[PDB]
């Protein structure tokens, strides 16, 4: 024979509601949503890195030796 | 469905940790198990897909580390050792989920156990999976944390938490070796991918091999409880019956022999490794023999049964035998988990017990789980034509099949600990079904001889088997157990058997022993294991229940007394790690923390500073009086001190000696 | 006791004094044979073992393409 | 106005508003909280979007402004990879500092306010100035406030540890002030991009570290100069204990990558040595002692002596990966340090009262999310894979190895060491039997404001231990200009 | 029996004894969830997978169903003659 599932989630007891202490505003949709957003402007922010940069470099000299398939030959 | 084999496990897991509160303890039972038996069927097609058509299959998803040199990425790759490796561990995990249905179920925490249970699966798939040293390192903690939740399962109990700490210590210190090693790797060869180190293997610098080999040898040793670093396993017993079978004997265990053979292409390269592997196996299996028969808690018998069959398999990683190595631990893990299983249908039969000393009878209560019991015993031991049979003894003629010294005494000395793998197994089946009932009326009081009057619709507690969830798996396991290694010997050791040619495993040539295991060993060697197992069991049946005085006679004796207790105390190993390692760090901690800290560095520093700044201070306000006419003295002390200095051309040293001079006076009261 | 009321603790008075004792054990430190060898062993012995040990070996390997027919010595 | 200048800007607004709102409204003190936590927000804000048009592979000192007025004493502001990192950790740190002190602060509840935010605006003029004099500026301006935030919030030892840190501090910079001025002699300046192109000469670079290095050993700090944070960090409040051990150690961190690693590389190579036998010596001994420790913050505080050791051993690695590896720990140990202290300050001693472990046991039982959080942070100080904390300790460990391997098999032993603390104070406080017999009353669990706080803080290292290319990709090409060598066929090429 | 505990305690595990009434349906739900997540990692797997051989024709090879290296293959390869 089972349980119900019981316990007070923070805190709050069966018969009333969570109470805000001020905080909730600014650090959900402040903080939170700040960085949410954050995220998806992330991905649309070009890449500026120098591995980007520097393996498309590093193809072309290993195009140039015999290592690497030139798409575009000659 | 090669990346569903990955992440299946995984989200069964949290959803039975995490929402269990929605999912309660059926669905989170529902979920986990579903998860884990699809999971498995996806193994079993790779197995063919991969194995069998020698496909090996590649997938990259994003990178994890990248600086310069180094580019980890959330990579795996499947081959044949891959492959070979998942079929014990997510059959058996599929199998302990289900065991755990009716094993648990009178537990309060199903959700949280079934999730645990859920998390190690996912965790060992990733760490063989890998397609690189760090990703598997990933799984290897990642096993590591699972198994010290699951040791303090029962986290109230103290010796649980006692165990738990050892098992996440003991481990994290063969991590650290494993953390050098793979510094090693990255600094001589620019990244640790698999197919990078063993591409350029043969060529690099034969000390370097050595250092990576060493390494990770000692990383091996304490996730297989190798002598050195073994102490954890037998106390990780603490933790539900499940977990031992899953966990520390089936599958986890085996994460050490299989970092040995997935880096058999670099360790080839290094003989050195090679008779370190060779000598570390064969001091493991009698090393754990010897203790096995003087336990007497059934879960630590069969624990240090485990520990000298991982010995087996690093001894024949010693003989360059990997196949072999592969072969006993696939094997092993059936009928390894299947004595787990039936012992814990034994202590659930007789209310929680683990003392052979309160066994006996049982024969006639519990016939399923003595049968396979019997069956996984055989296979233990190496009978003939059993599963265990083709696995354990080509591992002992390899030995012998390379003719060497060390091949030589490492082949007697897995004898003697064969001879006393078959005495502590006599041991486990006489004492719990064949013997006289050493345990109360309650174990054996039947309804069908009139005990009671009033209290006869119930209160007779018989000790009985278990349901189909406690009994399905048993059934299965015994099945593996008696045909899976003739079924499979061909694909692991054939003759000339190609099913490792994707280089999962590597062979040097100058390497081979086994066309002169084949034909040069002598008969008489050949057979030696089954002659000895056939006759110490004679042996060992007839001591008891027939003469079972003379081992009385031999504990009662200060030889055997002293004999019986060292080997009881597990060589004194924990007393002298205890003794000597861990009190030893926390004594220096203690002197760190009191002598220095807060001590002697507050008094040459802070303290002794304001000890003494305060008493100079008042010393020096001492002189201010307020007497007009000793100020005008100390002016005119004063102007004639600046004349002295300037007149004579004094040296500057003697002017700031003069000034320490009078702090040292001002130091001094009165 | 400490600003916001925290729950009823049973403070046991003898683990609070040995508490106390630990906050106020440096005002009772003392000079002695045996306090200053253990002072010199960690302060300057130990260490200065580590930098003679690091300061001989400091160049003295390289790993990095190491292959048959070289040393990991450098110097 | 630059968006460096509004960084430093916003938080000196919100104090003018937290101290000038009385005359347009007995104000409620959640008014003057509900201030100075937008303030923080928004300040976060600039700073995301500083990070969104920041370019990762330029060696040009970016969103800077043109002063053309020049001064004797003139703040110029600019950013790179190696800092913008660290100005990205104040102002996530301190959003999550102010509201773990929601309510623990009763009294004096402005000048709590007033105090973070002055402490928000000066240390992130240390992580923006581009002058070798501003850095010392910034770097001692934050001490009076400090000063005061302890003595006014502090614990009952309060008087002690603001006394030490003040004076350990100051001790300290004073020997880096001596370093600098004798810099901003032999150059006639200490800008950034005018000094950094300077050759001292050997005998001055030995001399130049010396001071430099007494002054970033004070603030590591290491081993024997570090009763200040033992008082410090204990004592202070909540937030100021996040706030110093988050960002506050960091300071000697960054401070090594614009002080000693351009300007004196041959003294730093010469002297490694040195710093790794007191970096290795700090790594055992605090690890000794964080087990023998028997308060609960000071057990958190003193592990992080051993981790601040690694991330110096690491920064002098003269390698990549130790260098990046060393950032890289910095940000990881400020998440976890700051849960840690949150789980230790700021839950068990609220609803105890006391700090002491001997009446902790088994509090899974009754505080089921507490638990979780706690023993996921205890793993990330652990440096167990899937933190940010094992990619740093990693990382850092390599490079500390191939520099010095006797240095770096020393300091790997942390990885053993790290666990048995971690694990043994999770095991005493979490598990460990039933529910402690000392406490009379029975436990709430993590109120929704502590849930949220910890939850956020073991986000970023989860994600960043996952994908750790979202701050390496902007460290890669800035740091490379603090490496010191060259290789033979690679150098002096036509 | 079954051994008493807090009622005012909240796990996200569920506790104690912890079923709600509504488990089969919830466990629909999260079950249904897994299948979605599930084939979403299925089919970025028969994407993203990389091999070096095909299998032959007449062997048991299902991921020939479903994989695009494979398929590709197969399909090209059926232009003979
Ligand atoms: C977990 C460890 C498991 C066990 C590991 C065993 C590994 C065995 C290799 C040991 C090794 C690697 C250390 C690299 C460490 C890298 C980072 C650490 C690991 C990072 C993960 C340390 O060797 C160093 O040791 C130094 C002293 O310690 C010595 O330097 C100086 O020593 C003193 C003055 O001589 C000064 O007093 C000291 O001040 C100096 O410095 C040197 O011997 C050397 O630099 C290299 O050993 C090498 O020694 C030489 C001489 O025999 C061998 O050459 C031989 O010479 C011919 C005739 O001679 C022989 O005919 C021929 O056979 C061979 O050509 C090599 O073949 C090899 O053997
Ligand atoms: C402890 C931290 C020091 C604080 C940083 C010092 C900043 C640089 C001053 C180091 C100093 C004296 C060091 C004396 C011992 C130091 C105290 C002894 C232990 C104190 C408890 C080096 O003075 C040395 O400089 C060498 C050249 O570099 C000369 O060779 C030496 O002859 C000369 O004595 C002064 O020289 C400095 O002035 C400039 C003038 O333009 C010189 O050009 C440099 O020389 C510069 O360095
Ligand atoms: C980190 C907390 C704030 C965000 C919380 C919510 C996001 C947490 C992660 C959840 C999963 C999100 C990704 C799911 C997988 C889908 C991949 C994807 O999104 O592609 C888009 C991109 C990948 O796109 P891409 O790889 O094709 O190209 C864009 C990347 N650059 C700019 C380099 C070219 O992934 C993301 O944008 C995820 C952003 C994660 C959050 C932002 C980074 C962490 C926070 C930065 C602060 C770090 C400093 C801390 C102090 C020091
Ligand atoms: C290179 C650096 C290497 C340094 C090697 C030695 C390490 C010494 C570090 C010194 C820097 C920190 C000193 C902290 C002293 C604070 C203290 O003692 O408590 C203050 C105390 C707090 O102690 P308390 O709180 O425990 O009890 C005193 C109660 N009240 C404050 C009410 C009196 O407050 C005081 O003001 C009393 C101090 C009286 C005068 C003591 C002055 C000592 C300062 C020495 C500095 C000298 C530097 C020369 C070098
Ligand atoms: C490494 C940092 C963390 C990264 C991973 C983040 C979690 C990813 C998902 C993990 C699997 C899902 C876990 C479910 C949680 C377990 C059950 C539960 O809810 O606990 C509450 C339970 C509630 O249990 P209960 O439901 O039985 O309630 C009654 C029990 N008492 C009496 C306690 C109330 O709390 C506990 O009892 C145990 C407290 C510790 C919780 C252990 C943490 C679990 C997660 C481990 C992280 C794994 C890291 C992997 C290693 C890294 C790889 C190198
Ligand atoms: C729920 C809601 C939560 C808050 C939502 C905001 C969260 C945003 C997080 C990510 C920001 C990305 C948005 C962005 O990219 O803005 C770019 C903006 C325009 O760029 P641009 O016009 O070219 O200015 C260049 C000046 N050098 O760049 C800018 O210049 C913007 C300037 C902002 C100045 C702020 C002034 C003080 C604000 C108080
Ligand atoms: C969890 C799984 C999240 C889904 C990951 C797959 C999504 C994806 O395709 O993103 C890949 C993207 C580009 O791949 P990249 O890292 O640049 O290099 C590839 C080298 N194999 O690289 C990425 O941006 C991956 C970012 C991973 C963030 C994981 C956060 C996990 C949060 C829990
Ligand atoms: C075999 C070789 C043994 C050589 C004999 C060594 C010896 O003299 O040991 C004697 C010791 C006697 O035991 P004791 O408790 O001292 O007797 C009390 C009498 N008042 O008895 C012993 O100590 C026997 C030691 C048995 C345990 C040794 C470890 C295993 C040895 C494997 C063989
Ligand atoms: C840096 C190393 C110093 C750290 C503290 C070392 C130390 O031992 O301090 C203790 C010393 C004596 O303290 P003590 O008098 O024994 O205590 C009071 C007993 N009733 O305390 C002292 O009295 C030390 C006094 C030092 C005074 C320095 C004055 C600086 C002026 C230098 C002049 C140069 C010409
Ligand atoms: C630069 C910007 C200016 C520096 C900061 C000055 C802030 C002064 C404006 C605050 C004016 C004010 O009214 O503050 C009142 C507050 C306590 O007063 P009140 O709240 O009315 O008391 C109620 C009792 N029931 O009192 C306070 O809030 C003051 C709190 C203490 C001030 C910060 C702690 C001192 C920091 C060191 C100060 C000296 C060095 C200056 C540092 C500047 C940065 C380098
Ligand atoms: C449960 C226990 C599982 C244990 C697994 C252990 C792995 C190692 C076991 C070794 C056994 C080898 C397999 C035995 C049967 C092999 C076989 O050939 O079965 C025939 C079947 C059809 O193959 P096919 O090539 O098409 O034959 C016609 C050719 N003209 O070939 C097949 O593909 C049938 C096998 C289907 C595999 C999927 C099974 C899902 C369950």
């Amino acid at each position: 024979q089972y349980d119900p599932p019981t316990g007070w989630l923070w805190g709050v007891r069966p018969g009333e509601k969570y109470q805000n202490e001020g905080w909730e505003g600014p650090f959900f949709y402040g903080f939170w949503g700040s960085l949410i957003v954050f995220a998806i402007a992330y991905a649309y922010k070009p890449d500026t890195s120098i591995q980007t940069w520097a393996l498309e470099e590093a193809r072309r000299r290993l195009e140039a030796e015999g290592i690497l398939e030139d798409p575009n030959p000659t | 469905m090669y990346l569903s084999i990955i992440i299946l496990p995984l989200l069964g897991s949290v959803v039975s940790g995490f929402f269990g509160r929605k999912v309660g303890v059926s669905g989170a039972q529902l979920i986990t198990c579903s998860s884990v038996i699809i999971t498995t069927i996806l193994s079993i097609i790779a197995f063919f897909e991969v194995g069998f058509n020698n496909i090996p299959v590649t997938i990259n998803i994003f990178r994890w580390i990248d600086s310069e040199w180094f580019i980890i990425n959330w990579g795996f790759q499947y081959d044949s050792l891959t492959v070979s490796m998942l079929i014990p561990v997510l059959i058996i995990s599929s199998l302990v989920h289900i065991y755990s249905i009716s094993y648990m179920s009178s537990d309060p925490h199903n959700q949280r156990f079934f999730s645990y249970l859920s998390l190690f699966t996912f965790m060992m798939i990733i760490l063989v999976t890998a397609n690189n040293y760090l990703l598997m390192f990933v799984g290897w903690e990642g096993v590591g944390v699972c198994s010290y939740l699951l040791v303090s399962f029962w986290f109230t109990r103290i010796a649980a938490n006692q165990s738990s700490i050892s098992a996440f210590l003991t481990n994290r210190v063969g991590d650290c070796f494993l953390t050098v090693g793979m510094f090693a790797i990255l600094w001589s060869l620019g990244n640790l991918d698999y197919a990078t180190v063993f591409s350029l293997a043969p060529y690099i610098n034969s000390n370097v091999v050595i250092i990576i080999g060493i390494c990770l040898l000692i990383g091996a040793m304490a996730k297989s409880s190798q002598v050195g670093l073994h102490v954890w396993l037998p106390m990780a017993m603490e933790g539900p019956t499940p977990v031992s079978a899953l966990i520390h004997a089936a599958t986890m265990v085996t994460a050490g022999v299989y970092l040995l053979m997935r880096s058999s292409p670099l360790i080839e390269y290094s003989s050195t490794v090679l008779l370190l592997c060779l000598w570390l196996g064969a001091i493991t299996t009698v090393f754990s023999s010897l203790i096995g028969l003087f336990q007497q808690d059934i879960k630590k018998v069969i624990a240090y049964s485990t520990m000298s069959q991982l010995g087996m398999m690093v001894l024949s990683i010693g003989l360059s035998s990997y196949n072999i190595a592969l072969f006993h631990l696939v094997n092993h893990a059936f009928y390894k988990a299947l004595l787990f299983l039936g012992a814990g249908s034994v202590i659930h039969a007789v209310a929680d017990n683990q003392d052979f000393r309160k066994f006996g009878g049982l024969i006639s209560y519990l016939p399923l789980t003595y049968s396979v019991m019997l069956i996984a015993s055989l296979s233990l031991v190496a009978f003939p034509f059993m599963t265990g049979f083709y696995s354990k003894d080509f591992i002992l003629e390899s030995a012998y099949g390379q003719f060497s010294f060390s091949g030589v005494a490492v082949y007697i000395i897995a004898t003697i600990g064969a001879i006393f793998t078959t005495l502590y197994s006599v041991k486990v089946l006489y004492l719990t079904f064949l013997s006289n009932p050493n345990g109360p009326r309650t174990y054996y009081r039947l309804a069908i001889d009139n005990f009671f009057s009033a209290q006869a619709i119930k209160s007779y507690k018989p000790a009985h088997e278990g349901d189909f969830f406690l009994t399905l798996p048993l059934v299965i396991l015994a099945l593996f157990s008696i045909f899976f290694g003739f079924i499979t010997k061909d694909i692991f050791i054939g003759l000339g058997s190609n099913f490792f040619v994707d280089n999962s495993l590597f062979i040097h040539p100058i390497h081979e022993i086994m066309i002169d295991t084949e034909f040069a060993v002598p008969v008489l060697f050949k057979l030696l294991p089954f002659i000895f197992t056939i006759s110490f069991s004679v042996i060992a049946l007839t001591l008891s229940e027939l003469l079972s005085e003379l081992v009385i006679y031999f504990k009662f004796s200060r030889f055997g007394y002293n004999i019986f207790g060292f080997f009881n105390q597990r060589f004194l190993i924990e007393f002298f790690y205890n003794k000597y390692i861990t009190n030893l760090i926390l004594n220096l901690g203690g002197q760190i923390t009191k002598i220095l800290d807060k001590g002697s560095i507050e008094l040459f520093g802070p303290y002794g500073l304001e000890r003494g700044l305060v008493k100079l201070s008042k010393n020096i306000s001492s002189l201010s009086t307020s007497h007009v006419t000793t100020y005008a003295l100390y002016i005119l002390v004063g102007f004639i001190l600046y004349l002295i200095y300037n007149n004579l051309l004094l040296d500057y040293s003697y002017l700031l000696l003069i000034i320490i001079l009078l702090l040292l006076l001002m130091m001094i009261g009165e | 006791m400490a600003g916001l009321q925290h729950y009823k603790i049973a403070m046991d008075p003898a683990l609070v004094r040995l508490g106390s004792m630990i906050s106020n054990r440096y005002k009772y430190f003392r000079w002695t044979k045996r306090t200053a060898l253990v002072s010199f062993m960690y302060v300057v012995v130990v260490p200065s073992t580590i930098g003679y040990l690091a300061y001989k070996t400091d160049g003295l390997w390289d790993l990095r393409a190491k292959r048959r027919g070289d040393l990991i010595s450098e110097r | 106005m630059s968006l460096l200048y509004v960084l430093l800007i916003i938080p000196i607004i919100g104090i003018f508003l937290i101290s000038t709102i009385d005359s347009f409204y007995f104000f409620n003190v959640s008014y003057y909280k509900k201030i100075a936590l937008i303030t923080t927000i928004l300040n976060l804000i600039v700073s995301l979007i500083i990070y969104i048009l920041f370019d990762f592979s330029n060696n040009q000192f970016q969103f800077i402004q043109e002063n053309l007025d020049l001064s004797f004493y003139d703040i110029y502001l600019g950013v790179d990879g190696v800092s913008i990192y660290f100005v990205l950790l104040t102002t996530i740190i301190m959003p999550i500092a102010l509201v773990s002190n929601w309510n623990s602060i009763t009294n004096n509840i402005k000048s709590y306010l007033i105090i973070m935010l002055l402490l928000e605006t000066l240390l992130l003029a240390v992580f923006l100035v581009l002058d070798v004099l501003l850095f010392y500026i910034f770097f001692e301006s934050i001490l009076p406030p400090l000063f005061i935030l302890i003595g006014l919030f502090g614990s009952s030892n309060k008087v002690r540890a603001s006394f030490y840190i003040f004076l350990y501090t100051l001790l300290g910079s004073l020997f880096l002030l001596l370093s600098i001025l004798t810099m901003s002699s032999i150059v006639g300046t200490t800008y950034f991009d005018v000094l950094l192109k300077s050759s001292f000469e050997y005998t001055t670079q030995l001399f130049l570290f010396f001071g430099i290095f007494i002054a970033f050993a004070v603030k590591t700090p290491v081993w024997g100069l570090n009763s200040w944070l033992l008082r410090a960090h204990v004592e202070s409040p909540l937030g100021g204990s996040i706030v110093l051990a988050a960002i506050v150690l960091k300071l000697s961190l960054y401070g090594v990558f614009r002080l000693i690693l351009p300007i004196l590389p041959q003294a730093s190579l010469n002297l490694t040595y040195i710093v790794y036998a007191i970096g290795a010596i700090t790594v055992l001994y605090a690890s000794f002692s964080t087990l023998r420790t028997v308060d609960v913050k000071e057990l958190i505080a003193y592990s992080s002596v051993a981790h601040a050791a690694i991330y110096l051993m690491g920064v002098f690695s003269n390698t990549i990966q130790g260098l990046e590896g060393a950032i890289l720990l910095g940000l990881a140990h400020g998440f976890v340090s700051s849960g840690l202290f949150i789980c230790a300050g700021g839950i068990l001693y609220d609803r105890t009262g006391t700090r002491l472990i001997y009446f902790f046991r088994g509090l899974t039982q009754i505080m089921p999310l507490f638990s979780l959080f706690f023993f996921i942070l205890c793993l990330g100080n652990a440096g167990t894979p899937l933190t940010l904390n094992f990619v740093g300790e990693f990382m850092s460990l390599y490079g500390t190895l191939e520099r010095l391997p006797i240095a770096g098999m020393l300091a790997s032993t942390s990885i053993i060491f790290s666990a048995a603390y971690s694990i043994y104070m999770y095991n005493r406080i979490a598990f460990g039997g039933s529910v402690s017999l000392y406490f009379i009353d029975c436990f709430r669990d993590l109120t929704k404001r502590e849930f949220f706080i910890l939850f956020t803080l073991v986000s970023f290292t989860v994600i960043l231990g996952i994908y750790p290319s979202f701050v390496l990709d902007g460290l890669h090409y800035n740091i490379s200009s603090v490496v010191y060598g060259i290789e033979p066929n690679a150098s002096y090429l036509t | 029996p079954k051994i008493p505990y807090p009622k005012h305690v909240w796990s996200p595990a569920g506790g104690w004894y912890a079923q709600p009434a509504n488990w089969k349906q919830n466990t629909a739900i999260f079950g249904l969830v897994i299948f979605g997540i599930t084939a979403m990692v299925w089919k970025y797997s028969a994407e993203h997978e990389v091999r070096h051989k095909m299998p032959e024709p007449d062997r048991f090879y299902p991921s020939r169903y479903w994989v695009k290296q494979i398929k590709d293959y197969e399909r090209a390869q059926k232009e003979k003659q």
